[PDB]
């Protein structure tokens, strides 16, 4: 039945998100992290939204989201990803 | 067809005034003769263009405009001048040298305004066709009734000129009913064969595909060239075979094959005269010439003149020496050259590889056999049969053929038991070969073994190990940097 | 093969083809004037007894590859063999 | 056959009374034709349909049987034009291009059978000329009968009556007139239609003065009869093709492609004007990646690759070459391998194969025999520029072919009865992809590609990289990915970075071509010693560097690299001359290339040495597969481990 | 000039391995896949000429017992 869909008015901040990943990402660690990596945010995100049966994208479905690849990535990295976790804070 | 005869009348004139031909016609004639005296030439006359055009430029225009029907009367009119020469105890060729061109065209650029006329291809060729005989002359003994008879066969490439064909099989009871047996060793066979010519790769314009043209070699011509070699063929432009439309339907468009016959085929990239050897003999009296000898192999390399007095010690060799009822002694002398990169030593061995009258070069893997026939079902070595053979990378070649190389190097045979053809075959080459140092550029501090990396009995084998450093030097460097300036220019 | 006189049936005889070149086609008819146009033409049949086989065995023999220059390729020549 | 000469009558008419005010357009198109020795003529024909409507109107019936009648019927008029009399005058081809109504591909079944079509689509591949007949003589194997045989267009079997027969006809080719064929062959645009079906191609015979006048790939729009021929493969099921009179390139195409070695004054003008340009090298710098950020030495590299270098063919035959080599290794968002899409798309010639070779196209020079050169990477790409992938995933038999070539710049083929060494003046440019990441930057900085560096040490210029987004780079991609929708602004704002993006890029190739044939440059004394004190201060101090057996390098072709940047960049000022300022800067950059080449525990595993001693001093049975069975059920040995281990105490000499 | 009427669903509905003789001549449905499909060429069906014997109908699909001229053809697939 359902086909939520995102509204381009406040999600602007995904970008910045995506920013604050990579180049702090790209002192330890190789790469991994791509634009793909963005896009697979925003469709679980919408996934988050069909269990909420939302019909529209919704900030909480981007924090579900987000924590789910951001720890998804962390987690791949070698042992040195322990530095890593210091900066996932202001993401969790 | 009195202006066949007219050309023939033409053409006669042409010889005996000027007469510089001549003398090579006789002296075609004399030779085969001597060597009716002794205890092989292909007759044909290389005709200069260059002499054509004093003459008559209206015989000179025709033989590039339509050469069919002025080659073969000028060719009658040769065999006619080689029997009125001496004595008497075949159709022969023409050949045209050229001043080239108009037709001067690489075979890219060809067809159909340049068809049925002279024409210079040139280009790579591949894949070479295997040399096979063609029958032309049919003849045959008729008993009791005796004489002699004869057929002549007129296949697609006879003469120039399309004529009706005769082929085949044999005349087998000409009347009245005699039998006829095939008289074979009387009876005339030229050899025939095609070869297919490429466009030279390097004026190849984009990724668009080469286009080749096939040509057929006839009599002499025939395995004068392997393939993948320079060449500049010359033939007439013959557009042979019915495009379909000689059958009614052959429906498609696709027609005409067209090939060049002939003609001469120079190739492109020893004779000592009277003056050459006068200046060898002057020269070895001197005494420092060695040295300078020794200079002459590096226009474009420092120093190394303790090797490059090698290679010359291995262009010469020891001359060989086979005893009486025993083994003979080894000849040439194996070099082997041992330093960091940038040593010239892939450098110097095409170097070496040019001047060195023959050999084949080898690099690395590399094989496989190497010098082996490999017994085919159903190599290099010894086709560089007293020659110099280069290696390079000698390090990184298989073991399995080291073991082979020992046999080859100091024994001097190969043999072969593989399957088989079982013999012992002679490859007596000499030999060089650059290789790497073990790891890195540790060469030059490294100890006296476990530098080589290739033991052992291969280190003696090699009359001559050399050591090169690319250690630095500012000084030295400097003495680099002008010659490597002055070399640019 | 080389002749392979076939066998005929009513008045007999012989004849003889021979063979020449590489293969021959066989024949019927009747050769024989006696059991040719009466009555009517007698047939005839190959007798494998009569006829004289000699041995063949054919062989190709490439270049001993000494003999092959700097370039190209070993050459075979096929060569056929008879009787003894 | 009265009619055919009230048909040329009026095709006579047309010719000689046409109009425009007042040049004659045709009549000077012929003979204009004729001088240069062009044989052709090309009929507008908006102009004709002005004229009669009457002769379209049967032109656009029964072409194939009155085309010809023009052909003749402008042949006829050549002749008393060109000559006067009271030889020998070919009958002239007819190209004719005209607007109507395009036909897309799909959009042609039957029903429009030899009525002309005008089309367009992108050509697949040219086949090989081969030539059809026009004018030829046959004789009788019997009576001998002469017969001039006029073959005309557009099959047709000769006839067999002066027993005789059945067709005792044959071909003269002693006189015989022919002409030329092409076979194009066109698959339809990609943008429509496609939809999810692999799109047809339609097979198409060019002739006479058409042929070779278009470049395989290039869009073109065809005009042509459509018709059908035979070619036994029922029943009947004839297959279809398209006849071409006359083609048409799309604009220009002429000069590019088409690009000969000469070309307009004004461009020599501009050049020389761009020649005076102190930022020259600046803004050129500028213009190969419009779209991607950063990364400027590899974005200078380019340029000082593109203009070739110093090329000697000096006594003896030895000739040191140009220009150099470049390697783009790293991780991926490097965007080298879109790169490499650019400079295949600057470079005057270039051949993007990343392979391997791909996909039927061979990577090297290879030998194959007509069934009845093969081609690859390097000799279709010959004289300029080469773009490799995937550099050490190449396979080993090429891979000797190629590391012979790149130094010596000819390839050597000794395969059976072809000895033959063909040329490779092309420049390799190599991007490699390194292995597990960023480690590979902890382990020694080269030993990366198979077991050997040897590679690098043949590569003049190598740059491991990094795309570190200025903050401006990162948000750059997001945004970019965000939109991508409406309304077209950034591909706009694209196309203004395009306008105002230093030279066009159009222009920056027809550039290079200039530069690379005109000048060749030489470099001056005091730059020599210069580089002389730097090269010695290199061997020196990485000596040093090496005294503590620092794992890595130094080659004199390290040098020789830096003389080619140094006359690659002076090639771009086009000046005759080096300068020592000029050098500086090479010295630096490469001076870059250098900082790239120095960027269960090894010594454990490293011992290997236990199993080497009281363990096999043969080795046998022992080999990889041991110290496997060794280092499986010990918890502990990678592929790389175990082979670095092998590696190191290979070359430490344990 | 020519509309050859198309006729909708016709049971019958035989399937396909499910045929004999009983079929033949006689309009009959199949159902089933697409295999890959040749190319469209075209067939020769209709004859005509400017003579020069008269227009000749061939044929489906025999053609016994060539001219040309405009002759009428139709896709074939
Ligand atoms: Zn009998």
């Amino acid at each position: 039945k359902i086909y939520p869909k995102l509204h381009q008015m406040d999600m602007d901040k995904v970008s910045r998100v995506y920013a604050d990943l990579r180049r702090e990402s790209i002192s330890t660690g190789s790469f991994p992290i791509t634009v793909r990596h963005l896009e697979s945010i925003l469709r679980i995100a919408e996934s988050f939204a069909k269990m909420r049966l939302s019909e529209f994208v919704s900030s909480y479905d981007l924090d579900r989201a987000i924590k789910v690849v951001v720890d998804s990535f962390v987690d791949a990295q070698k042992v040195s990803v322990r530095r890593q976790l210091r900066r996932s804070f202001a993401i969790y | 067809d009195a202006v066949f005869g007219d050309r023939v009348r033409r053409f006669q004139e042409f010889l005996d005034t000027f007469t510089s031909y001549r003398d090579s016609v006789r002296s075609i004639q004399v030779y085969n003769s001597n060597n009716a005296a002794n205890y092989i030439l292909p007759h044909r006359i290389i005709i200069s263009l260059d002499d054509l055009r004093e003459f008559d430029r209206s015989f000179w225009s025709g033989i590039l405009v339509e050469p069919a029907y002025f080659i073969p009367p000028a060719e009658k009119a040769l065999t006619d001048l080689a029997d009125s020469m001496d004595d008497v105890p075949h159709p022969w060729k023409l050949s045209f040298k050229g001043s080239f061109g108009a037709h001067a065209l690489s075979p890219r650029t060809l067809t159909a305004q340049h068809l049925n006329k002279l024409v210079s291809v040139e280009g790579i060729v591949t894949k070479t066709s295997l040399v096979r005989p063609k029958l032309i002359r049919s003849v045959h003994y008729a008993a009791k009734t005796g004489r002699f008879h004869y057929r002549d066969y007129t296949d697609a490439t006879t003469t120039l000129t399309t004529r009706i064909p005769t082929p085949a099989i044999y005349p087998t009871e000409d009347t009245e009913g005699n039998k006829l047996t095939t008289e074979y060793g009387y009876s005339t066979f030229i050899d025939h064969q095609r070869i297919t010519v490429q466009e030279m790769p390097e004026m190849a314009p984009a990724g668009q595909l080469p286009r080749s043209i096939d040509v057929i070699l006839d009599d002499d011509l025939v395995d004068k060239t392997k393939p993948g070699d320079r060449v500049n063929v010359v033939g007439v432009f013959k557009s042979l075979g019915a495009g379909g439309m000689n059958q009614s339907n052959s429906n498609t468009l696709i027609g005409f094959k067209t090939l060049i016959l002939g003609n001469t085929v120079y190739p492109l990239h020893q004779m000592l005269t009277d003056f050459d050897i006068r200046n060898i003999n002057k020269l070895s009296k001197k005494k420092d010439i060695f040295d300078i000898l020794s200079q002459s192999l590096a226009p474009s390399i420092y120093g190394h003149d303790h090797i490059k007095k090698a290679i010359l010690l291995m262009l010469m060799g020891g001359v060989e020496k086979n005893l009486e009822n025993g083994s003979h002694l080894r000849g040439d002398i194996n070099i082997l050259m041992v330093g960091d990169p940038s040593t010239a030593k892939s450098q110097l061995l095409r170097f070496v590889l040019n001047t060195a009258s023959l050999a084949i070069a080898t690099t690395g893997r590399g094989s496989s056999g190497v010098g082996l026939t490999a017994a085919v079902t159903t190599g290099a070595m010894v086709l560089a049969d007293r020659g110099v053979v280069c290696i390079d990378e000698f390090d990184k070649m298989t073991d399995v053929d080291r073991v082979a190389i020992h046999e080859v190097m100091e024994q001097q045979t190969v043999t072969i038991a593989k399957a088989g053809i079982h013999t012992t075959l002679n490859a007596r080459c000499s030999v060089i070969a650059a290789a790497n140092p073990v790891f890195g550029q540790y060469d030059v501090n490294r100890d006296p073994h476990q530098n080589i990396a290739l033991p052992d009995s291969l280190l003696s084998r090699f009359d001559l190990l050399f050591v090169v450093t690319d250690d630095i030097n500012e000084i030295r460097d400097r003495s680099i940097s002008e010659h490597v300036l002055r070399t640019h220019r | 093969v080389e002749v392979i006189a076939y066998t005929c049936d009513q008045c007999g005889y012989e004849v003889f083809q021979e063979v020449n070149s590489r293969t021959f086609t066989p024949l019927s008819e009747c050769t024989s004037e006696e059991c040719s146009q009466n009555q009517t033409k007698g047939q005839l049949f190959m007798s494998t007894r009569a006829s004289k086989f000699s041995a063949f065995q054919e062989c190709k023999i490439q270049e001993l590859s000494q003999q092959v220059p700097v370039g190209h390729i070993p050459r075979s020549l096929n060569i056929h063999v008879n009787g003894t | 056959d009265d009619d055919n000469t009230e048909i040329i009558k009026s095709f006579k008419n047309f010719i000689l009374e046409f109009r425009l005010d007042s040049q004659f357009i045709y009549r000077d198109q012929l003979r204009n034709n004729i001088l240069v020795k062009n044989y052709s003529l090309t009929v507008n024909m908006e102009h004709l349909i002005g004229y009669n409507e009457d002769i379209y109107k049967k032109l656009s019936d029964e072409p194939s049987d009155i085309i010809p009648l023009f052909e003749t019927a402008i042949t006829q008029v050549a002749k008393r034009i060109s000559i006067l009399s009271r030889n020998s005058l070919p009958t002239f081809q007819l190209i004719l291009n005209s607007n109507a109504n395009q036909i897309p591909l799909r959009d042609l079944d039957s029903e429009h059978v030899s009525k002309i079509v005008r089309l367009s689509g992108i050509i697949i591949s040219t086949s090989v000329l081969s030539s059809r007949a026009t004018y030829l003589s046959i004789m009788c194997r019997n009576c001998r009968h002469t017969t001039s045989i006029t073959i005309n267009n557009f099959t047709v079997s000769l006839p067999r009556s002066c027993n005789c027969g059945p067709d005792p006809y044959i071909i003269i080719h002693e006189s015989s007139k022919f002409i030329d064929q092409q076979f194009l062959k066109l698959q339809e645009i990609p943008e429509l239609v496609p939809v999810g079906e692999m799109p047809r191609n339609l097979t198409m015979t060019c002739d006479r003065y058409l042929t070779n006048k278009v470049i395989p790939g290039t869009r073109v729009t065809i005009v042509g009869i459509y018709s059908i021929y035979n070619s036994k493969n029922g029943v009947a099921i004839r297959t279809p093709y398209i006849k071409i009179l006359g083609i048409q390139s799309d604009v220009e195409t002429s000069s590019i492609w088409n690009s000969v070695t000469m070309f307009t004054e004004e461009e020599e003008e501009e050049f020389l004007q761009l020649s005076r340009n102190p930022k020259l090298y600046e803004i050129l710098t500028n213009s190969i990646a419009p779209s991607i950020f950063g990364n400027e030495d590899i974005k200078k590299a380019i340029v000082c690759l593109l203009m070739g270098g110093s090329k000697k063919i000096l006594p003896d035959g030895m000739r040191l070459r140009g220009d150099i080599n470049v390697l783009l290794l790293g991780d991926p968002g490097t965007a080298k391998s879109q790169l490499l899409k650019f400079v295949e798309k600057v470079s005057p010639i270039a051949v993007y194969t990343s392979g391997k070779g791909s996909s039927a196209a061979g990577l090297t020079a290879s030998v194959q025999r007509d069934p009845m050169l093969e081609g690859g990477a390097m000799v279709l790409a010959d004289g300029g520029v080469v773009c490799i992938d995937e550099f050490d995933k190449m396979r080993d038999e090429d891979r000797v072919a190629i590391h012979e070539a790149m130094e010596q710049q000819t390839i050597s083929i000794a395969k059976a009865g072809i000895t033959t060494v063909l040329n490779s003046r092309t420049s390799v440019l190599a991007a490699a992809n390194p292995i597990y990441g960023r480690y590979d930057d902890l382990k020694s900085p080269g030993d990366n590609i198979d077991f050997q560096t040897t590679i690098l040490s043949r590569f003049d210029m190598i740059f491991i990289v990094k795309d570190d987004h200025n903050e401006e780079r990162d948000i750059s991609i997001a945004n970019h990915v965000i939109n991508i929708h409406t309304g077209n602004a950034n591909a706009m704002q694209n196309q203004q970075e395009e306008n105002g993006s230093e030279i066009s890029i159009e222009k920056m190739k027809r550039y290079i071509t200039y530069c690379r044939l005109k000048c060749a440059p030489r470099l001056s004394p005091q730059a020599a010693e210069k580089l002389s004190s730097n090269f010695v201060t290199i061997r020196k101090q990485l000596l040093i560097n090496e005294l503590e057996s620092t794992e890595r390098p130094i080659t004199i072709r390290q040098l020789e690299a830096i003389i080619r940047i140094t006359e690659s960049l002076a090639k771009l000022e086009l000046s005759p001359i080096a300068q020592e300022r000029h050098v500086d800067e090479a010295i630096r950059l490469f001076q870059a290339s250098t900082m790239d080449a120095a960027s269960t525990s090894l010594s454990e595993i490293r011992r290997f040495e236990q199993e080497l001693k009281r363990r096999l001093p043969i080795g046998w049975s022992t080999s990889y597969q041991t110290l496997r069975r060794e280092f499986v059920d010990t918890h502990r040995f990678s592929q790389l481990a175990l082979d670095k281990a092998l590696y190191a105490l290979e070359k430490h000499e344990t | 000039s020519e509309i050859h009427v198309r006729i909708s669903d016709f049971p019958t509905i035989y399937s396909l391995r499910e045929l004999r003789e009983s079929n033949l001549s006689s309009l009959v449905r199949v159902t089933g896949v697409v295999t890959r499909r040749t190319g469209v060429f075209p067939q020769l069906k209709y004859v005509k000429f400017n003579c020069l014997l008269g227009p000749f109908f061939q044929d489906s699909n025999e053609e016994i017992r060539v001219n040309g001229e405009k002759t009428v053809y139709r896709n074939y697939q």
